[PDB]
């Protein structure tokens, strides 16, 4: 990202978050 | 949670006739989604797939500038033989519900936290009066003032609420590039809620409406033409475009199918007939054995 | 496996035809951490007088039933010491374990979708006026779906499987269990004015039987257990 | 600390509004006074440093303290119970309910003052300086004062006594979103002569 | 010292004219130990919704007042979450902190004996029939001594100082504090049918004043805090 | 002085019945504010609070651009059959008292030291003459000249005081972004005083006014249309916005409650009735036992 | 503690009912440092002929009194060698210790707010004309508040507690002491035309008594001590 | 902060001053 201002929320997009955990929704079962 | 930049590769598989191993069978009642692999349902080849996933990230899916408001007012002399009030301003209560594309994208998630970027795009025109030469479009100075809830509002173009000593206000011209600023994440809670199953008040009466979220008392944008009235008319239209940044989304949703009828609730009247009727969301086909687009040779 | 026992406080539910335990979004109710807390006053954590199975009234499954919903905590706000900790406290936080019961013979057929919807705002058909307090807050009695096909909303039942869900297919299952964590944008909430989970029981495939097994009286029973419940803002009862 | 206009009544003028008037009761368990905790609206806490400064902001969080100083005679004794009731229902009128909430019993003596902390009891991290008093995001609750035993003064001392209430923020207090104060207004550029 | 502050849960009582804190028999309420427990079911220990000061109605101290008694837990069996844990539970155990308030001018004179009597069985005068349920169970209202000189019993007020006691002598004191442990032959008890502490407020020396200070309205206020309260046998409310 | 970025955390506390320890009691007569802790007045839990304090810093509370002046003049030919003087200029004596929001914020402190940032926002319009086509808004060049006290002033548009050889002057156009510059801290003293309990002169007469601070003889801003008169009229309105920087504030104040009636003093007439009447600042309620917003169910 | 003695030069004030010493903004008057000085001519520092308690005239506290203010250095500009160093010198700098005295019986009730306001510019009601020299400069006589509720200004008495303040509550206190440092934007000032501290004595709760103690003559006395006084610009007396 | 000019007073805001001493106003008493 890039920022020209003090405030962190003024910064550009944060598009580097490639994590995935579909198991939250596809296998939400206690016992495998 | 594994990192997924590129979609899954496909592994080579051979014939299989093993007992006790039934991958294509499964139990939907568990609430779990089928874990069957292409590799164990068919014979597959080795495929090294390099297709990216960046463009389904919620930051990109939601992080696009979208129209949330479009207000117009007549820029003229509103003073009459009785009242002196000038009214070349509009007040907009902020919300993401007046326009359906942005609304539905972000009702795909129950909770969202995002710092939002607002771009204001003003456009003028000359009103077609009984007799008026089109003498051009003036470069007026506009003032967009954020009025947080509880602060006194301007009820006139000449009001002195427009000092904006504390209230953030942005002055911009017609000819200049559109105004822009970043509003932070402002909910008194940890996220905005697109849906609120409750009532925003401690009282039971009918005046306390269902679905109104107290934490979404999001304040107001007051916009004014700083220039005083010209001898002639102009219709100023302001389009406000809003761009979520640093989005963080929770609890995906069943997508909206019915049209929105208002911004105060999620009520629906529906289509007269399919598609998107209350009794029929998908359009019809003659029979379950019918191909509407069967390939005929 | 299929045989399951749930022991919470006094209560103990056994089922010999279970699918599994659905943990909504993979979570398991926890008490509020110190670094997430807001209210400074010390909370009360009863741990056995609230965290137990409360079995609500049973619903009759007709061949034409649209579906039922129970809103939480609303459904339990008058039941037991749970309700009396809600009444005497401004603030509330808990998770829920919802167990739905429906038995039928091996000659019966049917399918229930048991959905736990977060922040299920009920949209209403043919009117611009928002749902009234009475039509939303029904308590232990629960509510009935006018439009299960749209989830009493402009959404769809087909896409309802995003939400924590289980089925009761009478071939395979007679009970469904969903564990619901605290699902809110705030560490607490006023339990009398806001519901955070809506437990919906919707027949997708009607209850039916063959010659002689038609029109069998098949009830549907809901048992809900508060989980890791804590209350704050002790005052008079409301 | 800064005084609250607890006696914000029509019949009170000026400094009479900064002092609540306390008398020996012929009854028992009687309510003496209340305080609307509505900073945003026209209430006792408005004309305070907490009120004035916070009203330049839209959101707030943190505990408050109310300090009540007894301005009677050295011979005037008494016990009061000051209760803070979190929101959700009516403001208490019976001491048998108010005591169920956060309260401090105040015995008069060589220490002239009592502090009750209004604890931060909110579901949200912040509350609102909203125009709607009865919104879940805005309301803080109620502060009530009841007689615990009575006010007792000997014949040579006055039967009528004054309590002065002052409010302040504690170190967990936060103010977030800035705004133009509604307290001060203007209709024209202030001239050089009135 | 004389200045004292009691902070229990929400509550906080200050007094600038105190004698001391009387700890009955030198004890300090504790929770039931594992080696003394009988009931196997897990207890609920609210710890802030019960363990707090409950201020009861005030009594007017006349120049001819015989005295008042409040029975515990009876006095609190309907007040707050304490009463609603008693109602919903068969079994009860707690200690009590009793704080009595009485102010008067330095020109007033009087003396109250504040006695906490264990198992104060009320004997009645001129009849062989035992005290009725109504005449014994008065709750938050409390009772009045017909015979303070005999403690509404065949005993004497002179020898009442065996029991945990404090005085309110208006010269010296305006408040008395007694800490009452669990006082029973059993680790628990049914709170609705048995009272283990009787808090008695008895004027030994009448309230009086000089010219102009006569007939002053002097109330007597009781504040009682349950201490280390725990309940067992969770069932429906009774 | 400790550093406070985040507000205080809350510590866990237990029951307490100790003698000689009375934290909720205190002595207001000492002039000290109650030091009672939430932890020792009630039973508390451990709360790790991460709420920031940056937005109550005086640099942020005061460091916002606020309107301090708004002057307008007619841009035309002011020459008559008698006088040739052109008068398409205004002179403003600098002060923070003509507009109440900025005034009251900074009367919250007795003394302030701040380098100040001035932004000048000009706006034109066409005057509605008996017969005038709206032929657009010219891009006029304006000249804002700071005239320090004792320097000779321009009494005309064509005056030669406008050289600004020594005086700082800024030339800007209508269409260009608003003019901006930073004025330093200029008091002959170590801070500006918003209140002065004294007289600015050595003489006793009535002409020496109370409350006038000699160190606040702050000079003047003279603004001119450099362009000479057009054939037709225009009303030029100049709004001056002022932004304290590097603020340092002393001795907080009792906030103003009465309206301001002028800039030469702090006199007041007050409201007719509450709120903000001389006898009643807060609005009324029927009794001290009355809840105006009682919650009714 | 409560007993206090203030010994300055010749003077010595004792009080056995004091609250504390209020040091305005935590400061303690000091002489002007070399690095803060402006005037190059050598200052005179008498140190005992000025730095001493000057007791001003007493004011009668009525049951309807609005309040009094004394402006400094104006109040002392004619009293002692302090006034004669002011008259003979252009420039002035000092701090002040203000001690306010008010006694009453234990049967009397009342409360005085003793405020030291910096740069208390007196705004006047119902007129656009600024306060005249006479209405502001009253000297040892002091002035009377027309509007204590607004501090003879558009401000409020409620928020007057920002300023260095003490109370005289006759229950607790009969004297209040405030230490005032040099409070100005300049290292000196012309004492005859500018006042930097306004000492205001305002009754918040009226003086009252019971039968026989009504209408008691209760004076209010102000004693002010210059502190670390220094003068500059020696010339003829003005 | 940031500055593109020689003069120090032309610089941007200085908003990094998080010091607090309320004791100046809340406990201005000689003896604790």
């Amino acid at each position: 990202q890039i920022n020209f201002y003090k405030d962190s929320y003024a910064a550009s997009a944060s598009k580097q978050d490639f994590s995935q955990d579909p198991s939250k929704f596809t296998e939400p079962v206690a016992e495998a | 949670g594994e990192i997924v930049k590129t979609v899954a590769n496909t592994v080579e598989s051979e014939i299989k006739a093993e007992l006790g191993v039934i991958p294509s069978l499964n139990a939907v009642e568990t609430g779990a989604t089928s874990n069957t692999e292409p590799e164990e349902a068919i014979q597959t080849r080795t495929v090294i797939n390099m297709h990216g996933t960046a463009e389904c990230l919620v930051e990109n899916f939601l992080g696009r500038s979208a129209l949330v408001c479009m207000r117009s007012f007549e820029y003229k002399n509103h003073s009459t033989s009785t009242s002196s009030i000038q009214k070349n301003f509009f007040i907009w209560t902020l919300n993401t519900r007046e326009l359906v594309q942005i609304r539905r994208k972000m009702e795909l998630f129950t909770y969202l936290r995002f710092d939002t970027e607002i771009t204001i795009v003003p456009t003028l025109r000359l009103f077609s009066s009984s007799n008026v030469s089109f003498s051009g479009l003036p470069n007026l100075t506009l003032q967009a003032m954020y009025v947080p809830t509880g602060a006194r509002k301007p009820s006139s173009q000449d009001s002195f609420e427009w000092q904006s000593a504390c209230n953030p206000s942005v002055f911009f011209k017609i000819n200049d590039p559109p105004a822009r600023l970043t509003i932070p994440f402002m909910s008194i809670n940890s996220a905005y809620a697109n849906f609120y199953d409750g009532f925003a008040g401690f009282e039971k009466k009918a005046t306390v409406l269902y679905g109104i979220n107290p934490a979404n008392t999001m304040g107001n944008l007051c916009l004014r033409v700083v220039n005083s009235y010209q001898p002639v008319q102009y219709t100023l239209t302001v389009r406000v475009y809003m761009k979520p940044k640093h989005i963080k989304a929770w609890a995906p949703r069943a997508p909206r199918t019915m049209p929105y009828t208002n911004i105060l609730n999620n009520n629906y009247a529906g289509r007269s007939a399919a598609p998107n009727a209350p009794t029929a969301i998908v359009s019809h086909r003659s029979t379950i054995k019918t191909m509407p687009n069967d390939i005929n040779l | 496996d299929r045989v399951l026992q749930l022991k919470l406080g006094n209560s103990s539910i056994v089922t010999q035809e279970a699918a599994n335990i659905c943990c909504a979004y993979g979570e398991w109710p926890t008490y509020l951490p110190d670094n997430e807390a807001v209210a400074i006053d010390k909370p009360t954590q009863p741990e056995t007088s609230t965290d137990r199975f409360y079995t609500l009234k049973s619903k009759k499954w007709e061949s034409n039933s649209t579906g039922w919903w129970w809103k939480l905590p609303d459904a339990l706000n008058q039941i037991g010491m749970f309700g009396q900790n809600v009444q005497y406290h401004y603030l509330y936080r808990s998770g829920f374990l919802c167990h739905v019961q429906c038995n039928a013979t091996k000659f019966h057929q049917g399918t229930l979708l048991i959905v736990a919807i977060p922040e299920h705002q009920i949209g209403k058909k043919g009117t611009g006026t928002s749902a009234s307090f009475a039509e939303v807050m029904k308590g232990a009695e629960g509510g009935v779906f006018e439009q299960p096909y749209l989830l009493d909303d402009g959404t769809s039942l087909a896409c309802a499987l995003v939400y924590p869900h289980q089925w009761i297919n009478l071939r395979t299952n007679n009970s469904a269990t969903i564990v619901l964590p605290w699902m809110n944008s705030a560490p607490m909430d006023f339990a009398l004015r806001h519901n955070n989970w809506t437990l919906a029981v919707i027949p997708v495939c009607p209850l039916a039987g063959g010659t002689g097994n038609t029109n069998t009286y098949v009830p549907i029973t809901i048992s809900i257990a508060p989980m890791c419940a804590e209350y704050n803002g002790l005052r008079n009862a409301i | 600390e800064s005084m609250m206009e607890i006696n914000n009544v029509n019949d009170a003028s000026g400094v009479e509004r900064l002092r609540v008037q306390i008398s020996a009761q012929s009854d028992m368990d009687q309510l003496l006074f209340n305080i609307p905790l509505d900073i945003q609206l026209e209430g006792p806490l408005r004309n305070t440093l907490l009120g004035n400064i916070s009203r330049y902001y839209t959101h707030w969080s943190g505990s408050l303290e109310m300090t009540f100083m007894f301005c009677g005679s050295f011979m005037t004794t008494g016990k009061l119970i000051i209760c803070y009731t979190p929101p959700g229902g009516s403001s208490p009128t019976d001491r048998m309910q108010a005591m169920l909430a956060t309260h401090v019993v105040w015995d008069f003596g060589l220490q002239s003052s009592i502090t009750i902390i209004i604890p931060w009891i909110s579901g949200s991290h912040y509350r609102m300086f909203n125009t709607d008093a009865k919104a879940i995001n805005a309301n803080v609750g109620y502060v009530t004062c009841f007689m615990q035993t009575n006010l007792v003064a000997p014949v040579g001392a006055a039967d009528q006594c004054y309590i002065v209430g002052m409010v302040a923020a504690k170190k967990d207090f936060n103010l977030r979103l800035m705004r133009d104060s509604p307290d001060i207004g203007q209709s024209a550029i202030l001239p050089e002569q009135a």
